[PDB]
Formats: C-alpha cells, structure tokens, sequence
C-alpha cells in the first residue's frame, strides 16, 4: 500500500 | 505504519514522477505545503520556499525537469510529531542530461487523515551542494 | 514565534552549546525524542536512534566533542505539522581540531506544551556528506 497523491488543487 | 518504509516507498516514488511525469509532482502537496528545489536570487543568495499546490506547479515548471535522473545514495526516515515522518535524502541528480550534481534533501510526510496509509507532503526541501556551499 | 526566527534562534544556540558545553545539549530533547547520529549505542551496540533525554546524553557524551567548530553555510526552517518546525541546516563541522567536513542536519522542533514559545527537538538526523559518496 501506501497513497501519496491528492486531488488536483 | 512503518516510518523507514513509508519514506522509503515515498522518495523512490518522488524521483520516479520527477523523472516519468514532473508535470504531476505538485499532486503529493496540499494548502500550507512548502517547496523549494535550490536556486538562487540576483543577489546570490538561495531562493525561497513557495507554499501551495497551485504555486508549487508554477514553479516545478520553471525547473523544466527533462529526462531527470537521479541517484540516491542515502534515506533515512523517522517517526515524528503526530505519526509524521521526516525524510532525510542525499543523492546525486542530473536534469536534461546536464551536470550529476549533489544535493541534501529533507521531506515532512504528513497524515492526510482520511484513511490508514494516505500522506501528503507538508515540506520539501532540497538543495543542491554547489549552490549553498 | 515565525517558524525562521525559532529555526535560526535554535542553530546558532545549538552548534555553539556543541562548542561550548556539550554537556548540556541534551536539554533540548525529551522522552519523545529521537537522535540519529548512527554508529552505536553508548553501551556498545549498533542503533538506528537513540531516545529519550537520558540515551541521548549518554549518546552525545561518547561522540566526545572536543573543540569542535562548526560553520554554517544556510539554514532553512518551515512550519510544519502540530506547530512544529522542521529545520535543514548545512554546514562544516570540524571535532578534534580535525578537517572540516561537510553536513546535513534535518531537526523537527515542537512546542514544548509548559512554556510559551519554547521548544524542545523531536527530532535530530546528521550526516556527513563524505560517508555517502
């Protein structure tokens, strides 16, 4: 796992 | 989870969109997040930090990162203030197949909140060796 | 009270205690505290990080900074998350009246919580940029 991406602004 | 592997996992996949998709690098950042990739002023001295995902863009686009590649050399990653992480990185980076030059690297990866294991990055800073020494 | 002025109040109290009184930097750091200066424990043994003010004295103490000098190239210092205030120094730093050798030091200080504005080091990584390339 691991997420480190936002949404854009 | 595990801050060494958080970090670890984190910076091979910061310099692996440097390198594939720099155009999307300001996605890891949010509102109060600091960014500065070395430079300096007309007075020689290193540029400032800029805050935010829409003016970190403005200027990972300035940088015209092409073909970016880059060598890491050392990581090392800790728990910090609120199950944060803070990355230490030093490695070489050539962008556009220009100099390999060295730089020293610290990150502040912070819990989005949302879920278990979603971060952001509150600070990046990098700074090449040339520049500052 | 800015993140800059706390940041540069505490690198020049901090590599002039490393002068002067090593014996008391560990008034910096508490129970929470992490140092990471990576060689071995006090009492023999490799470690990662060494914790808490009473490891991290022990830890300082056999580095055995003696007539150490130390000079700073630049410092940077951001907020970052829970009003903390992460740090990246770089600089030369001599022991033993030895060559200099060049530095980073990524610090993560946070409020202390009894005293108004007074911070203690959560966090403190060094390296020496020789021992990586």
């Amino acid at each position: 796992p691991y997420n480190f991406i936002q949404d854009s602004m | 989870p595990s801050p060494l592997l958080v970090g670890r996992e984190f910076v091979r996949q910061y310099y692996t969109l440097l390198n594939q998709a720099p155009d999307m690098l300001h996605r890891f950042y949010g509102k109060n997040s600091s960014y500065v990739h070395g430079g300096l002023d007309s007075n020689g001295k290193p540029a400032d930090a800029v805050y935010g995902q829409k003016e970190i863009h403005r200027k990972v686009m300035s940088q015209n990162f092409t073909n970016c590649h880059t060598k890491i050399r050392h990581v090392d990653a800790h728990a910090t203030l609120n199950d944060g992480v803070v990355v230490q990185v030093m490695g070489l980076l050539s962008n556009n197949n220009q100099a390999l030059r060295r730089f020293m690297q610290t990150f502040v990866l912070a819990p989005e909140g949302s879920v278990a294991n979603k971060f952001y990055v509150h600070n990046d800073i990098f700074r090449y060796q040339d520049e500052v020494f």
